[PDB]
C-alpha cells in the first residue's frame, strides 16, 4: 500500500500535489500543465514547442551560461516535453537541492527572456529537426496517424508545426501563448521522491503566487473530434522493416469504458520477437504471429486525450509478403472481441492489469509523471483501490459491448511505412472489421 | 537493506510501502569468469527455459497471471535475473528462481532455437549505437581477458550445450548467489529462501582464471553503421575520486536543447557530437572513459584533441567551484543508481558476493581541487592508453596523434 | 493417435504383471512377422512424418541420428522397389532397434499438450 | 632490356627467340597513389571495359581470334596491363592498350555490374587465404596511409565512378606511364608506341598525399576460416641485405615431403604450420615480415616463439655455410623474379617510372655473416614491432608476448 | 522496331534540309494530337518495357530519374481511371519532355546487336 498522494491548492488556483517516498534520497519536482499544441491555431502552430526551447535559452536573470551552471551545480537535471494536450517541465535532484529546482523551473516559466536574437538562432535548430525525425518511424507512423484520423482539426496538426511558421513565430507570440495558456488553474506543481508535502507547499506560495489566474477557470482536464476512415501510405522500397498503424477512434479519459477499452487492449496485447518469453505468450494474435513469423513486434494502444482518443495497434514487419496475413489475421482478432470473447479472456486480462497499472510507476519520475497526468486529466489522483475495483467491474458482457459498437464494421485510419507493396488497399482492410460468417 | 543468510545463501531485503516488489537473484557468474567466450550471456537466456517442475511455458503463462515481469542481463562480473510483482506473490517467485538454479534442464533444441537466437538479437540490438562497440572494444584492448572477454556471445566463436552446462554446474551453487529483495520484508524472505534453497548445491567460488593484466593499444572496428571512439585509461588502483572526476568532466547536457558546463561538453561546440566520461571500478583495476559518438569523423576527431585537452588542463587546475559541482553531480549520480532496480542489485550483490561495503550516496566523499586535479594528472600520463574507434576507422585519430 | 497416447497406454501394460505377462510375448511376435527389420529399418522409421510435430522433431535429432536415418530410409526404397530383403548387416537386429525418435516426439507434443491446455485455462 | 623513349612514353624492350610475346603497360597507379581506398584495384579492372574506339564485348572477340590472353593486377607501387600474343600480332596490342588509356568511356553501369563485382570476387578469393589477411593488415599497421592503404576495393569503402575517372585522369598520361615489352623487337615497339601513345595527355607525376611514417602495433582480425600471424618490422631505411636475410631464414621447404634446413622451417617441427619470411622494399620504406599459418591457434604460437628466437640467434652468430646458402638462396629468387611476366614488368617499370636501376641476378651482392647478423640484430632491436593476428583471436600472440 | 532503327530513321530526316522541312512541323502536331503530355508523360514514358533488353536498360536509370517515372506512371494511372486530364504543372511542357531513357537503351541495344553479329564472324 503506497503512501497517500496529498493535494493542496493555493489562492490563484495552482494545485500542488506530492508523494512522498523515504526510501528514496532524489526527488522529481515539475510542472504539469494542461496546455499543448492543441491550443495553437494554424498560423501559430508550433509555438508550444518553440516555446519548449526557448525556455532553456535564458530568463531575466540568469543568462544562458548562468541558467546551464546553476542547473549543473544542482547535481541532477532539467527535462521538459510538450505533446498535443499536456506540457511538462521537470527537475530530477537531490533530496535538499529541491529548493533551487522550484526556484529555477518558477523562473524559466514566468521570466524567460525570449530574446529576438535567440528566436533566431533556434529558428534554424527547429528546421533541422523537421529533417531528422525522419528517422524515428514509430513517431513517422504515429503522426501521420493522428493527420489522417483527425483530418483538417487541431488533434491532427504536428507540435513542430509547418516550416512556413518556424520561420514566422516572433517573441510576441510566443509571450501570448504562455499568457494565454500558462495560467495557475492549469497548472499543477508535482513533488514525488523525497519531497516534503508542507515545504512544496511554502515553496510554491514563494515562486508561483504571482502566476495569472484565467478568466473563465474550468477544472482541470476539460476539454469537437470528428475522426475520418482514412489511410497514408508512405512506400519506400529501400525500407527494408514496414510499420503499419491501424487505429479506430477510441475513449476519452474520463469515458465510462476508460477500462473496457484497456481490458480490450491488453487481450490482443504486445509482442517483440527479441524478447524471449513473447513466444509464450497467451494471447491469441501474439501465437499465430510468432508460429508464422509475420512480424518482428506488434504493440496494442489506447490513447486517450480529453474528449477522443485512439485504439488500435503499431506493427513492424520484414515479412513483406504475408504482410496481408498479418493484416488479416491481427483484424480477424478484433473481431473476436465483438462475436467470442469470454470469462477466459477478460479475466485473463483484468489480471494482468491489476499488477500492470502499478508496475508501471517504479521511479520518482514515474510517480512525478503520473500525479500529474492525472491531474491533469481527470482533476484528481485516483487510488489504487478505486482502480482496482473500476477493473473488477469490467465484465465479457461490457467488452463485447465496447467492441460491436467501437470496432465491429467501423472506419479505420491506416498509415504504412516502408515496403508496403503487400498492404492491400482500404476497402480490403476496412471488410476485415467484420466477418460474414458472424 | 538488511544483510542476513537463509540456508548457506546470502540474502539483502529492504522492505518499503508499495504494492510493487522486486526480487533478484545475483550470480558471480558474469563474463569475467566465463569459461568459454560468450557463456555468461548464454547462461542468462537459459533462465526461465524448461526446467523439470515446470515448463518455460507453464511458467510465462502462470507470471502473465499474476502480471509479473521477468528482466535478466549479464555483465562483466554479474549475472542477474529479476523480477517485479505484486507484494503478496513473493513465494511463488522464490520458488521459481529455486527451479532455475536446481533443475534446469539444458536442452540441446533450446539453445539452438530459443536461446542462442534470442542472444544473437540482444547483442545486434546493441551494437546499432557505435558507442557501445567502441567501449567494448576499448576493455578488450585493455585487459585482453578476464575482464576483457567480451560480455555477449559472438557468432565468431560459438558457444556448445556443454561449455553452458559446466558453467551452469560452477555458477548455479550456493557459493555464487545472492538473493536481492526490494520492497520484500526482510524475515519472510529469508524463511522463504531458506527451504526454497536448502538442496542447492554448495559448490565453490567461481574464480578469474589468471590475474587481470593491464595494456595500452589500438582497436580498429570497421562499421558502416555510424562512427564512435573511446580513449581509455586503465587504471591499476581504482579509487572513488575518478567517479568524482568522471562526474566533472561529464560530457551530457542536464538541461534540454543545451550544450552543458562541463568541459567535455564544451568540446562539442559547433559539432553534431556527443560525449560522455565513464569510470568504472571492477574491484581490482578501473577503467576511465571518453567515449565521443556522431556522424562525421571529422568532427570526432576534433572533439577527440579537446577532450585530451580537456584532461590535461584538468590536471593543471580545478577551481573550487568545480570541485564542489563534481561533488554534488557525483552524489546524483550514486543517488539515482541506488534507485535503478538494475544498477542497485548488482551493488547489493557485490556488497553479498564479495565484501565490498556499499557506498551510501549520502556519504560519497567530496574531493578536494588538489584530489581531482592530481587524478586527473596520473590519467593524462598514463602509459598505457587505450583507444578504440568504429566505423569510418581510416578517419578516426590513433592513439599516437593523441 | 499421439505417440504420448501410445507411450502412455504401453507403460500401463507394463506395469501390471500380468499384463505385461500375457502382451510382451505377443507384441515381440507381432514385430518379428512385422518384417520391418527384414528392409533394415528400426521401428521409428515407419512413424508418420507429415505432420508439424512430427516435422520439428526431426529438426531436433542429433546430425549423426538424421544422417543414418536418411541412410536407412533410401536403402528400403532400394530394397523395396527391387523386391529384395536385407541380409547380413543390413537386417536390423533386435538390440539395434532402438528408439531413437520417441525423446524428440515426447518434447514436442509434450509442450503442444501443455498450450492447448493453458489456452483453455480459467482463472479461479 | 632497352629503355628508350617513345613520343614522351618510356618504353622497354628485349627481343628473343620464341614465338610468344608479352607487353605489358606499367602505370605508377599503385595503392600508395590512391585518391580513395580501393580506386586503384578498380582502375585496373576498368582496363579493356567500353572505349570509344572498341567495345568490351569487341576487344574479347578479337582477342580470342589472335589466341591473345589478357593479365592485370594492382600493386602498392603500379597497374600492371600484361598482354600475351604471337610476335606478329604487335601492332594490334599496342593500338589496344592506346585506345585503353585515351578513350575509355568509364560508364556507371560498368562500375556497377562488370566492375565491383569482379573487383569482388577477386578479393574474396585472395582473402581466402588468412596469411594475405594477415600481410595486408600489417601493412595497414605498419604504415596507416599510403603503403598502408588497401591495395583492394572493400564494401565499407565504396569507391563511385567520379572518384575512378578522377585518378585515371591523373593515372591515365604520360608521365605514368611504361611500355614494357618481353620478346618484342625494341626498335618496332618503339615506332609503334611513338604513333599510338602521341595523343597522349602529358599529365603530372602522381605523388604520394603525404610522406611515409612507420608505426608500431596490433591488428586482431577474426574470421572464422583459418588462422595466421604476421611479425612484421618496418624498416625505415631499405637495404638489399634484407633481401639475403629473408632468404636465409627461409621458411618453405625446397623438396617434396620434407621440411627444411632454414631456421624458420626447423621451427615448424611437429606442427602441421607453414612460414615464410619475407622482404619488401618499397623505395622510402621496407617492410620485413615473417608469416605463420595453420589450422591450430596453439601451433601458431608455438612456432610464433620459435620465430622470434630464430631472429634473434640470427643476430648473434650466422656460419661461413649458412652465408653462403644465403648468397645463393638469394640470387635464385631475384633470377625467377626477373624471368616471372608478372614480376618482370614492375621490375623494369620501377626503373622506367621511379628510377631505380634494377639489379641483375648475376650482380646480387654477397653478404659476409657479420653483415647479415647486424641485419637480423637491427630488427630483432627494432622499436615498432607489427603484430597481425588472423582467425581465432583470442588464442593468438599479442606485440607484448613477443 | 528497335529503338535503334528509329533513331537512325530520324537522324537521316533531321539532315536531309528538305525532309526536315517537312517531317519536323508534321511530327510537332502529331505530338500535340496524340496527347501524352495531357496525362503528364513523357514521351519515352510510353515505350514497351516488357523485353529483356528495356528492362536491362531500365535497371540502367539513375535512381533520381527512376523515382521521377514510376511516380509520372502511378500520376498517369490515377489520371486514367478518374477520366481527367494534368492541370497546371502536372502538364508535361515541351521543354520537360526530355529524352531521359534513350541513351540507356540505345547502349543496351548497341552490345545486343553487336553481340548477334560477332555470333556470325567468319575468319578470313
Amino acid at each position: 500500500v503506497s503512501p497517500k498522494t496529498r493535494t493542496s491548492n493555493l489562492k490563484n488556483g495552482l494545485t500542488i500535489a506530492s508523494e512522498s517516498n523515504p526510501l528514496v534520497q532524489t526527488a522529481t519536482v515539475g510542472v504539469w500543465i494542461d496546455a499543448g499544441s492543441r491550443n495553437e491555431n494554424a498560423y501559430n502552430n508550433g509555438t508550444a514547442h518553440f516555446f519548449e526551447h526557448l525556455a532553456f535559452k535564458g530568463t531575466d536573470k540568469r543568462s544562458q551560461h548562468q541558467l546551464e551552471l546553476d542547473i549543473e551545480n544542482m547535481g541532477g537535471h532539467l527535462n521538459a516535453y510538450t505533446s498535443r494536450e499536456s506540457t511538462v517541465y521537470y527537475a530530477k535532484s537531490f533530496k535538499d537541492d529541491v529548493p533551487k529546482s522550484v526556484e529555477i523551473l518558477a523562473d524559466i516559466l514566468q521570466h524567460s527572456k525570449l530574446a529576438e536574437s535567440a528566436i533566431d538562432r533556434e529558428r534554424e535548430v527547429i528546421t533541422r529537426e523537421l529533417e531528422e525525425v525522419n528517422k524515428q518511424y514509430e513517431e513517422v507512423v504515429f503522426d501521420h496517424l493522428h493527420a489522417t484520423a483527425f483530418m483538417n482539426q487541431p488533434l491532427g496538426r504536428t507540435i513542430l508545426g509547418p516550416r512556413e511558421n518556424i520561420q514566422t513565430i516572433t517573441n510576441t507570440e510566443l509571450r501570448k501563448f504562455i499568457t494565454e495558456n500558462y495560467t495557475a488553474d492549469r497548472m499543477v506543481l508535482v513533488g514525488a521522491g523525497a519531497v516534503d508535502h508542507d515545504a512544496l507547499v511554502e515553496l510554491a506560495e514563494k515562486y508561483f503566487s504571482h502566476l495569472p489566474s484565467s478568466q473563465s477557470p474550468v477544472p482541470l482536464g476539460t476539454p469537437i473530434p470528428n475522426f475520418v476512415g482514412s489511410e497514408v501510405r508512405l512506400r519506400d522500397d529501400t525500407m527494408p522493416v514496414a510499420h503499419i498503424a491501424i487505429a479506430v477512434e477510441g475513449v476519452s479519459w474520463t469515458s465510462e469504458d476508460y477500462y473496457t477499452a484497456l481490458v480490450a487492449q491488453a487481450i490482443i496485447g504486445n509482442y517483440d520477437r527479441a524478447v524471449g518469453t513473447s513466444r509464450h505468450q497467451g494471447s491469441r494474435l501474439s501465437n499465430i504471429v510468432s508460429e508464422n513469423n509475420l512480424a518482428n513486434s506488434f504493440q496494442s494502444f489506447s490513447t486517450s486525450y480529453s474528449d477522443t482518443g485512439l485504439w488500435g495497434i503499431y506493427l513492424t514487419s520484414e515479412n513483406t509478403t504475408q504482410i496481408d496475413d498479418l493484416v488479416h489475421f491481427t483484424l480477424k482478432e478484433w473481431n473476436r472481441l465483438s462475436t467470442s470473447v469470454s470469462n477466459l479472456q477478460v479475466e485473463r486480462a483484468k489480471s494482468q492489469l491489476k499488477a500492470g497499472l502499478l508496475l508501471s510507476l517504479d521511479g520518482t519520475t514515474y510517480v512525478a509523471e503520473d500525479i500529474g497526468r492525472q491531474l491533469t486529466t481527470l482533476g484528481r489522483r485516483v487510488t489504487p483501490a478505486e482502480v482496482e475495483a473500476k477493473l473488477e467491474a469490467v465484465t465479457e458482457h461490457d467488452v463485447r459491448a465496447w467492441a460491436q459498437k467501437t470496432l465491429y464494421d467501423k472506419d479505420i485510419a491506416l498509415v504504412g511505412l516502408g515496403p508496403i507493396e503487400g498492404l492491400y488497399d482500404y476497402n480490403r482492410i476496412r471488410n476485415d472489421m467484420s466477418m460474414m460468417r458472424w | 537493506f538488511s544483510t542476513a543468510e537463509a540456508a548457506g545463501v546470502k540474502v539483502a531485503a529492504q522492505d518499503g510501502q508499495s504494492p510493487i516488489s522486486d526480487l533478484s537473484v545475483v550470480l558471480r557468474g558474469g563474463s569475467r569468469y566465463a569459461t568459454v567466450p560468450g557463456v555468461s550471456h548464454i547462461l542468462e537466456k537459459f533462465a526461465f527455459q524448461n526446467t523439470v517442475p515446470k515448463s518455460a511455458l507453464r511458467f510465462v503463462r502462470e507470471l502473465e497471471l499474476f502480471g509479473g515481469k521477468l528482466y535478466t542481463h549479464t555483465t562483466r562480473e554479474h549475472i542477474v535475473l529479476r523480477t517485479q510483482f505484486l507484494k503478496q506473490d513473493l513465494p511463488y517467485f522464490v520458488d521459481a528462481f529455486a527451479n532455475v538454479l536446481k533443475e534446469t534442464k539444458f536442452q540441446q533444441f533450446e539453445l539452438t532455437e530459443r536461446v542462442a537466437p534470442v542472444a544473437e538479437l540482444d547483442l545486434l540490438k546493441r551494437e546499432s549505437d557505435p558507442a557501445f562497440t567502441a567501449l567494448e572494444a576499448a576493455h578488450e584492448v585493455a585487459f585482453r581477458t578476464g575482464l576483457g572477454n567480451s560480455v555477449y556471445a559472438q557468432g565468431y566463436s560459438p558457444v556448445t550445450l556443454e561449455d553452458v552446462k559446466e558453467f551452469a554446474r560452477q555458477v548455479y551453487a550456493k557459493q555464487n548467489v545472492a538473493v536481492v529483495g526490494n520492497n520484500v520484508v526482510p524475515a519472510d524472505l529469508q524463511q522463504l529462501v531458506g527451504t526454497a534453497f536448502a538442496d542447492l548445491q554448495e559448490g565453490s567460488k567461481v574464480t578469474q582464471a589468471g590475474t587481470t593484466t593491464l595494456h595500452g593499444g589500438e582497436a580498429r572496428v570497421r562499421t558502416s553503421t555510424g562512427n564512435a571512439l573511446t580513449i581509455a585509461l586503465p587504471i591499476a588502483e581504482p579509487k572513488p575520486v575518478y567517479h568524482a572526476l568522471a562526474s566533472f568532466l561529464g560530457g551530457p547536457a542536464s538541461m534540454p536543447w543545451s550544450v552543458g558546463a562541463s568541459p567535455l561538453a564544451q568540446a562539442t561546440v559547433g559539432t553534431h557530437t556527443s560525449v560522455k566520461a565513464t569510470y568504472h571500478n571492477y574491484g581490482d583495476a578501473g577503467l576511465f572513459a571518453i567515449t565521443i559518438k556522431g556522424d562525421s569523423p571529422a568532427e570526432i576527431s576534433q572533439v577527440a584533441h579537446k577532450a585530451v585537452q580537456a584532461l590535461k588542463d584538468t590536471g593543471a587546475e580545478v577551481t573550487e567551484e568545480q570541485a564542489a559541482r563534481a561533488y554534488a553531480k557525483s552524489k546524483f549520480a550514486a543517488a539515482e543508481a541506488f534507485e535503478n532496480p538494475d544498477s542497485s542489485a548488482s551493488v547489493i550483490g557485490m556488497e553479498l558476493l564479495s565484501g565490498v561495503s556499499r557506498i551510501a550516496p549520502e556519504n560519497v566523499q567530496k574531493f578536494t581541487p588538489a584530489e581531482l586535479s592530481e587524478a586527473a594528472a596520473q590519467l593524462s600520463a598514463s602509459a598505457k592508453p587505450v583507444v578504440a574507434a568504429v566505423g569510418q576507422v581510416h578517419a578516426l585519430p590513433f592513439a599516437d596523434e593523441l | 493417435a499421439s505417440i504420448t497416447s501410445v507411450v502412455k497406454t504401453s507403460e500401463l501394460i507394463l506395469k501390471s504383471p500380468l499384463l505385461s505377462k500375457i502382451v510382451v510375448p505377443l507384441a515381440k511376435t507381432y514385430v518379428k512377422f512385422s518384417g520391418y527389420r527384414q528392409l533394415g529399418f528400426k521401428m521409428n522409421d515407419l512413424i508418420i512424418e507429415e505432420t508439424p510435430n512430427m516435422q520439428l522433431a526431426l529438426r531436433r535429432l542429433p546430425p549423426t541420428e538424421s544422417y543414418d536415418r536418411v541412410y536407412r530410409l533410401i536403402r528400403a526404397t532400394q530394397f523395396s522397389l527391387s523386391h529384395k530383403l536385407a541380409t547380413g548387416n543390413d537386417i536390423t537386429k533386435p538390440e539395434e532397434d532402438d528408439h531413437y525418435l520417441i525423446p524428440y516426439i515426447l518434447d514436442v507434443e509434450a509442450e503442444a499438450f501443455e498450450k492447448d491446455a493453458l489456452d483453455n485455462l480459467e482463472v479461479v
